[PDB]
């Protein structure tokens, strides 16, 4: 045919016509615990530790 | 989604194991454009330097209809994901006004939505006319709410449009439509627009102007003849990432809407 | 950072709550005061500033002092909401107070409003705890710890090979970390009973 | 009045007024027996009312 | 496809359009493996180096 060949989308290849990419993650910050900042923090040194209270 | 941990059931109990997810989301670009033929002896002999005057229009016009398309789904692309104002009620992140006693308490309606989604107001934007209306209302007292009690009186000037300390943000461009809405809050950081080609404007001295099926309505090299065109490409998207507080994408949105009163 | 995130959550739905809680480790912090009886109903006065009140006297009687707070998502939103029978503001001054103006840093009785944005808070449990936090102890004896393994096995209940990570072209990262928990209740001059007294106390919903 | 010219997208910028509004404002009390045009907690009937104005 | 190209019927003969076509094709990755197992005794007592030979 003589007239109206045009180029559409659909004649080229996936290489021709890529989708952009952004490559940060889309995601809010992880949220910080309550008991490790408001409990007091204590270093233990074996798996048990004892303390004396007046009854 | 997110991994798990375990407790371990002693010294040499038997570890446990877990796996994390992802997913997609996509934008596309969209475009609007228009022509402004004018008559170059009509450019010549008038006083007014008529490309230059026309341009801010077009800047203008083209903004005016990504609001609308963007806010109120108003022309929308098929492409383009649901409209603020349209996604906020499918959500549930709605509130009719006078459901509670005073607007104050529908806007702070909306602030828990949010923020049992995850999510935080950081501004928003309302109808003409807004402030006005709010310096015109009463608790059931017949007092003004507006302002600490100490500032009610008719005789003083009002304060700087907000609520909460928010700004108002009244939408003077007339692409808002009353009765869909009175106020929109939302996290704007959430809120995204792509520009894919900025506003570029070219002027032709060559060419025609045709018809739907193919007939030459002008010709611009035969009838002496310009035309200025201008193309913008531009993409919208609304992003809710996966919140702690809802993980369920159905109800969960990071803006929220408060809407008209029913009729009798 | 997402295992730092999902070790933090089990520690806190341990220690509040007492969801999968350790045998070894003592009451959590919500069913502690619960059977101790320092427990409100919320509305069971005329606002919530009431409950609060009679949650800070319920120590009180105990001999201890609050000190702070945590509570449920969402809870500063709906006391800026909030208005008397009058529709007057409540939760800040009416003579300073109108829609204009910027809403206070989220407090009670002059402590902060620590809202829990973590997914851990049941708000069908609990609206607020208050406490004497200086009563409230986590003991740390290791630190979050990472390891990767890239010859070994991932092993059955049975002695049976899951996973091999040689055979099967894998590696694996192991996460742990090792901590204790402790809610000391010293004995008081004013509640001696063990069975009543509790260092915290909390605001439970309304019905069933 | 001042809504509807903002929904024409005028600000308004001043009045002119009937003889006596600003007595007829003095004298100005809700359905509960307050007034309006000064605060109730801050005027009663012995202190001078405010300079004519109006918003 | 591949593009067409005409003779023009004399000076100011109307000349003719044309269009290209392309499409994808698809190549994956499969993979192939063996382990070998060997006593430390034999790597050690081999007067010929074991690995660097089985290679």
């Amino acid at each position: 045919a003589g007239f109206a060949n045009i180029q559409g989308r659909a004649d080229l290849s996936d290489v021709h016509l890529p989708d952009q990419v952004i490559k940060d993650v889309l995601q809010t910050a992880p949220e910080a615990s309550v008991l490790l900042n408001r409990a007091r923090k204590v270093r233990m040194s074996s798996k048990k530790t004892k303390q004396p209270v007046l009854a | 989604s997110l991994p798990d941990a375990y407790w371990v059931d002693g010294d040499t109990g038997l570890k446990q194991t877990t796996k994390n997810i992802w997913s997609n989301v996509f934008m596309t670009a969209e475009e609007l454009a228009v022509i402004v033929p004018i008559p170059d002896a009509l450019i010549a002999d008038s006083d007014l330097p008529l490309w230059d005057e026309v341009k801010p229009l077009l800047v203008e016009a083209i903004g005016k209809k990504v609001d609308d398309a963007g806010i109120f789904g108003n022309d929308k692309p098929a492409s383009w994901p649901a409209a603020l104002i349209p996604g906020a009620i499918a959500a549930g992140n709605s509130v009719t006004l006078g459901t509670g006693d005073d607007i104050g308490v529908d806007v702070a309606t909306l602030g828990e939505q949010l923020a049992l989604d995850g999510f935080s107001i950081n501004g928003f934007i309302s109808r003409p006319g807004l402030h006005w209306s709010l310096v015109g209302l009463r608790n059931a007292q017949g007092q003004p709410i507006y302002t600490p009690p100490l500032s009610t009186g008719l005789n003083g000037a009002p304060p700087t449009p907000a609520l909460y300390g928010f700004p108002l943000n009244e939408v003077t461009s007339g692409v808002w439509d009353a009765d869909e809405a009175i106020l929109l809050g939302a996290d704007w950081s959430k809120v995204v627009i792509g520009i894919r080609q900025d506003i570029t404007f070219d002027l032709f001295s060559e060419g025609v102007i045709s018809d739907s099926d193919g007939k030459v309505v002008l010709n611009l090299m035969q009838q002496d003849s310009k035309a200025l065109r201008v193309v913008f490409r531009v993409g919208f998207q609304v992003a809710n990432p996966m919140t702690r507080l809802n993980p369920n994408e159905a109800t969960r949105y990071p803006a929220g809407v408060i809407i008209p009163a029913g009729g009798g």
